[PDB]
């Protein structure tokens, strides 16, 4: 009833495809690594750029 | 060069502003209004007159009450936005020891609320609702106390208790042992931040305006006398 | 001998000056710690840090010493002085009590009737007044006395001493110490009784399931006060009225056990959690 | 019938066996040769005074410049980093407000609270423009998916997504049993997650309007939740002082950030610009930095009188503001 929905949306999250996590791994690496020079919170500014200074 | 200028006027009169509503801000007290089903808040607040507001004035005092009626809820989250009001009425229905148990329920909520992490340093005023249906019950009563509450037997009434003018030995007992279960709860955990301030009212009574605005005094009165370090 | 007098004098200044220079850093470096009830502390503190870096050090230079090296416009200035920090120490105590006063007996008002304007307002007039009573008679010489030893004194520039004639000696006292302490103990009877009957409401409400405190404090607090300053202000009035009641030696160790009082203040009225907590930090 | 209730379980576990199987190393074991950023020390540069009392919500500007804040008096007031001088002050029908936004093309403002209806106001014209009502219960989040269409969640464990031009409700996304805390939108706004008051996060379609995942890691009540810029991974903070990462695309957390320390709740979490740095707020009236890689702590952000209840990261990484129940907002870089 309420639950053959319930039984139904469960059945949907069961037909999905996964991916290896060393993947995942490697790939939130590998963006982190590539866009890891241009944030100021990690790799402090000179002072002249800081707008709060 | 002009976009200073031009920003300066605005801070001014923002800051005017803000300084002119702190003082209206502060000058009014805050109340919060919380009871169990079927308990009689509609009565008190009419009488007194998803959110319901209502503001009130007595000898030149600013109060201002809030219903949360509209999102009652099993589990209640939004307490954590009261931690900042002067005090916490309490309405529950003394007569409905046997309906539904229903005092055991309200006993349980009481309970709860006194020993919430948020609301360590907030009293709680209390008002036993529908007094005239207890003395009802009591008096010649198919249904009696210490059916439902086993330790009525043997409670007898306090020799220092004073009771109202042409009141029944057995009205008074039962009473004052509805009280007593709802004091020993807040004697337990109080160790001086708050206290608890039972009362007996009914509909018919319109007093009760009175009985909030000398809680409320008594409890700053108090507030203020521990900061200093003298009570 | 002479140095161990010499030894305690530079305590007590240390003292002194270190307690009233830590009070005056916290309140002023931590946001937290700012109220309307925090600026008649703040300016009492000045007053003692004044009084403990001006009047003391060069005080004990002088006896000492037993020789004043200076000028008579320096010594003219140093009694000024002295007398400012002396009345302007106490009418900031009564300003206390006061403000404790209507916190207590009148709850409601006490948001409208203090603000943060009116208390500026209040400390510049208390300063005003305590500086009206100690730059302007002794500057003008309407204070000097009249007799023999206090004309031959004034001259000669190697002792500057303390002659006064009966009106200036009864005045500043009477401006300085009286009216101040009936003030303050009608204020703490009052607030006194207020804790009786709160006390007296509470046993009655729930004394079946389960003053002191109160006692304590207005003991501590009246009886710092009254033991130190007391004691002075009679000896004050005594020896104008009478030629020869009391020496000299007794009315300088009354007045230096006056001086006292400005050490106790820190340790009386900063014994709050906040203050303690602030100076957890600033101190470590 | 009750075959239908045992028909579930055989879907449960195959859901677990999958998982299971999916995994073949954990995140730690991979990222261990990476030079560690080291300590990082940050300083205030600007602290805002105007609120009367508390403050539960902030939302930096898209511009990077202007930002928007809630109290507990019923005011809301837009501020200038850079200068630090009021803009506008805007009163409040109800005193009880919760959450606040910020429109991206920097034209709207919208608000609500314990009063179940959602408030919009219009800044270049400042008088209410529109009221959206139909929720039964308090509001927790609202987000501004575009100029004509806004998402909020509220406490009756719903989620909707509203029509602002004519006021109704367009779809409504069910599936929760508890109270919803929390939700972030996807880089593509195509895609948005929930954190629930009985310790599970969904994934949601905007399309669609069908749940598609859900996770069950935590413990106790998950108060915030931020979203990866990547897109393909979320942190959530609970009460029970734990940081999880999940993965969308793995189906399962991959890290957890807790410390022997502390044993209190988190209120805030974000991100950094690179996704590198976890900033998290406590209940211990300071701020924590992590480290989304190795879970090794890397500053501390204190100074806050009270406990933090604000969090924020501006689009251009250049600094982040906190906010606290003392009334005070500071911009730190
Ligand atoms: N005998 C008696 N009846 C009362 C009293 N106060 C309220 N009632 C009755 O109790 C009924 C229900 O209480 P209401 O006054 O409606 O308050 P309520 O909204 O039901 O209270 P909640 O359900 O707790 O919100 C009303 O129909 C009243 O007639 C009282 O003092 N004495
Ligand atoms: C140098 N000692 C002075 C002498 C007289 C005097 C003092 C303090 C307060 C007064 O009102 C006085 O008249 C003493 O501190």
């Amino acid at each position: 009833a309420q639950a053959r929905k319930l039984v139904e949306q469960l059945k949907m999250e069961a037909n999905i495809d996964r991916i290896k996590v060393s993947k995942a791994a490697a790939d939130l690496m590998a963006y982190c690594e590539a866009h890891a020079k241009e944030d100021p919170l990690l790799t402090p500014v000179p002072a002249s750029e800081n707008p709060f200074r | 060069r002009n976009e200073e200028k031009a920003q300066r006027e605005a801070n001014k009169k923002i800051e005017k502003q803000l300084q002119k509503d702190k003082q209206v801000y502060r000058a009014t007290h805050r109340l919060l209004l919380l009871g169990a089903g079927e308990s009689g808040k509609s009565t008190i607040v009419k009488q007194m007159r998803g959110i319901f507001e209502t503001k009130f004035q007595v000898d030149k005092v600013n109060f201002h009450m809030f219903d949360v009626g509209g999102q009652r809820d099993e589990r209640r989250k939004w307490i954590q936005c009261f931690n900042d009001v002067t005090a916490i009425i309490f309405v529950v229905a003394s007569s409905s020891y046997n309906m539904v148990n229903r005092l055991q329920e309200a006993l349980n909520l009481f309970k709860s609320i006194w020993n919430n992490r948020w609301l360590r340093t907030i009293s709680v005023i209390l008002f036993l609702n529908k007094q005239d249906l207890l003395a009802e019950k009591v008096l010649a009563g198919k249904s009696k106390i210490e059916d439902y509450f086993p330790e009525f037997a043997r409670y007898t009434t306090p020799e220092d208790a004073t009771p109202e003018p042409g009141e029944d030995p057995r009205v008074t007992r039962a009473k004052y042992f509805i009280r007593d279960e709802f004091l020993r709860i807040s004697t337990a955990s109080g160790d001086g931040r708050h206290y608890c301030y039972p009362h007996f009212t009914c509909a018919v009574d319109t007093e009760n305006i009175r009985r909030v605005f000398n809680d409320c005094r008594d409890i700053i009165q108090r507030m203020h006398l521990r900061q200093y370090e003298l009570l | 001998w002479v140095v161990g007098m010499g030894i305690v004098m530079s305590l007590i200044v240390l003292a002194i000056v270190f307690g009233n220079v830590l009070v005056i850093t916290a309140i002023a470096k931590f946001e937290r710690l700012q109220t309307v009830t925090n600026y008649f502390i703040t300016s009492l503190a000045c007053a003692d840090l004044v009084m403990g870096l001006a009047v003391v050090p060069f005080g004990a230079a002088h006896i000492l010493t037993k020789t004043w090296t200076f000028g008579n416009f320096w010594c003219e200035f140093w009694t000024s002085i002295d007398v400012l920090c002396v009345t302007a120490s106490i009418e900031t105590l009564c300003v206390i009590a006061v403000d404790r006063y209507f916190a207590i007996t009148s709850p409601f008002k006490y948001q409208s009737l203090l603000t943060k304007n009116k208390a500026r307002v209040i400390i510049l007039m208390v300063w005003i007044v305590s500086g009206l009573t100690s730059f302007l008679p002794i500057q003008m010489h309407w204070y000097r006395a009249t007799h023999q030893e206090a004309i031959n004194c004034y001259a000669e520039e190697t002792c500057c001493d303390f002659f006064t004639n009966q009106a200036y000696a009864i005045a500043s006292s009477i401006v300085s110490f009286y009216v101040p302490l009936v003030i303050m103990v009608f204020v703490y009877s009052r607030v006194f009784q207020e804790a009786k009957r709160q006390l007296q409401k509470i046993d009655k409400s729930e004394g079946r399931f389960h003053e002191h405190k109160a006692l304590k404090t207005l003991g501590i607090i009246m009886g710092t006060f009254t033991l130190c300053w007391l004691p002075f202000f009679i000896v004050n009035i005594v020896h104008v009225i009478q030629d020869n009641l009391i020496r000299k030696e007794v009315y300088i160790l009354l007045n230096w056990i006056g001086y006292v009082n400005s050490g106790f203040n820190p340790l009386i009225y900063c014994r709050s959690p906040d203050f303690r907590i602030a100076f957890q930090e600033l101190l470590c | 019938l009750d075959q239908l209730r045992q028909e579930a379980e055989q879907l449960k576990n195959q859901i677990r066996d999958a998982r299971k199987a999916c995994a073949d190393a954990t995140l730690s074991q991979i990222t261990n040769n990476i030079d560690p950023v080291g300590r990082i020390q940050m300083r205030t540069r600007r602290t805002l005074r105007g609120h009367l009392a508390k403050i539960y919500a902030m939302h930096w500007g898209t511009d990077s410049r202007l930002l928007v804040s809630a109290s507990q008096d019923g005011k809301l007031i837009i501020w200038d980093s850079y200068t630090t001088n009021k803009v506008h002050a805007i009163p409040l029908r109800s005193s009880w407000v919760m959450t606040c936004a910020y429109a991206p093309s920097g034209n709207y403002v919208a608000c609500g609270g314990l009063d179940n209806i959602c408030s919009i106001y219009n800044l270049k014209t400042v008088r209410v423009s529109r009221e959206l009502a139909g929720h039964t219960g308090y509001l927790s989040c609202c987000r501004f998916l575009d100029d004509n269409q806004i998402v909020t969640s509220s406490g009756d464990t719903t989620c909707a997504l509203w029509d602002i031009e004519t006021g109704q409700q367009t779809t409504t996304f069910t599936g929760h049993t508890g109270d919803v805390m929390s939700l972030s939108l996807a880089p593509d706004t195509r895609l948005f997650v929930s954190g629930a008051c009985d310790a599970s996060a969904k994934l949601w379609d905007v399309r669609e309007g069908m749940c598609r995942q859900t996770f069950t890691g935590h413990e106790s009540d998950i108060n915030a939740i931020c979203f990866f810029p990547n897109g393909n991974a979320f942190a959530t903070g609970s009460d029970d002082a734990t940081c999880r990462l999940f993965d969308l695309r793995a189906d399962q957390e991959l890290m957890t950030y807790s410390h022997d320390n502390i044993i209190c709740g988190i209120t805030s979490v974000s991100f950094s610009k690179s996704g590198r740095l976890l900033l998290a707020g406590y209940d211990d009236f300071n701020c924590n930095v992590w480290d989304a890689l190795k879970a090794d702590r890397a500053g501390v952000l204190a100074g806050h009188d009270n406990r933090v209840s604000c969090l924020g990261v501006t689009d251009d990484g250049m600094a982040v503001a906190t906010g606290s129940w003392d009334s005070f907002l500071k911009i730190w870089n």
